[PDB]
């Protein structure tokens, strides 16, 4: 239920946010605060932080 | 800390050098403050399943008999934390234990609500963090002394709240908290004004710190019932 995928390249503005390119998973950390952010780590780099949840998606979906 | 000294060795004894995990991937790292002997103020996006604080520390490579390093037991996020806008970046970690007042470990007194600190004085951040975009974490604890900037310098964050929130770093240097330095307290003549919250990926200054001042009564109400 944690394992997400980024449709889309993006790069971070904040020092709290990931950056990442289109296909990179990750493993979604927290997600009950409320806001446009997920906390994440990335299975490629191993790097935790926020990602924006209108990137992402389960990876099946 | 960008554009930082190296601490006088234990010349900072209330900083607290937290690790932070979740279940076997790497662990992440912030700094914080220790409040009461068995309190710990940090930022709200440093919390994780696991926290571990060292106190003590100057050279965070090597262990010494100054360090009191303590699990944290309970975490006090701040109820109304948003990620969109980082509002009310601040959190306070129990510790198992009381750690033991020393020359190197020692609490850190947190401002009345009506100490509201002012744009153009220059305070001081610690940190661990990194020194750089592209550099590594320091090893040694570092601080830098930052000037407290008008609001309108932090308009390009997101719903920025005077009230909330400092705006911390002069434009024009580079010199600035950056990853790594979050949770840290910002000492305004000796006094604990702010906690680095966030701020440019690019390490443009100013950074967003909360102010503490906002915070008193939520941290009285932790304190008093823990
Ligand atoms: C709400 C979701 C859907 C919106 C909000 C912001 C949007 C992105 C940004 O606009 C930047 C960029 C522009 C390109 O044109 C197309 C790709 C990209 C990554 C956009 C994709 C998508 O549309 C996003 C995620």
């Amino acid at each position: 239920v944690t394992l997400f995928v980024a449709l889309y390249d993006y790069q971070a503005d904040r020092w709290t946010d990931l950056s990442f390119h289109k296909g990179e998973k990750f493993q979604i950390l927290d997600a009950s605060p409320p806001g446009d952010w997920w906390e994440a780590r990335s299975l490629t780099t191993g790097e935790t932080g926020y990602i924006p949840s209108n990137y992402v998606a389960p990876v099946d979906s | 800390i960008i554009g930082g000294t190296e601490c006088k060795p234990h010349s900072r004894p209330y900083m607290a050098y937290l690790e932070i995990v979740t279940s076997n991937g790497p662990s992440k790292f912030c700094g914080g403050f220790l409040i009461r002997r068995n309190f710990v103020l940090t930022a709200a996006h440093c919390a994780g399943r696991s926290i571990t604080v060292t106190l003590g520390a100057h050279n965070i490579t090597e262990e010494e008999d100054t360090w009191q390093k303590l699990e944290v037991i309970k975490q006090f996020r701040h109820p109304k934390y948003n990620t969109s806008t980082l509002h009310h970046d601040i959190m306070l970690l129990k510790l198992k234990e009381k750690a033991s007042l020393t020359l190197a470990v020692g609490t850190l007194p947190f401002p009345s609500q009506f100490n509201f600190v002012p744009p153009g004085r220059m305070c001081r951040v610690a940190g661990w963090g990194r020194t750089g975009v592209l550099k590594p974490g320091s090893d040694t604890l570092q601080e830098v002394k930052l000037r407290l900037m008008d609001p309108q310098a932090c308009s390009h964050f997101r719903d920025f709240d005077h009230n909330l929130q400092l705006c911390v770093g002069n434009p024009r240097k580079t010199k600035s908290a950056f990853k790594g330095d979050s949770g840290g307290p910002l000492l305004c003549a000796g006094v604990a004004q702010g906690i680095v919250s966030y701020g440019r990926s690019d390490a443009k200054p100013p950074a967003v710190f909360t102010r503490i001042s906002h915070y008193r009564p939520w941290i009285n109400q932790i304190l008093q019932a823990n």
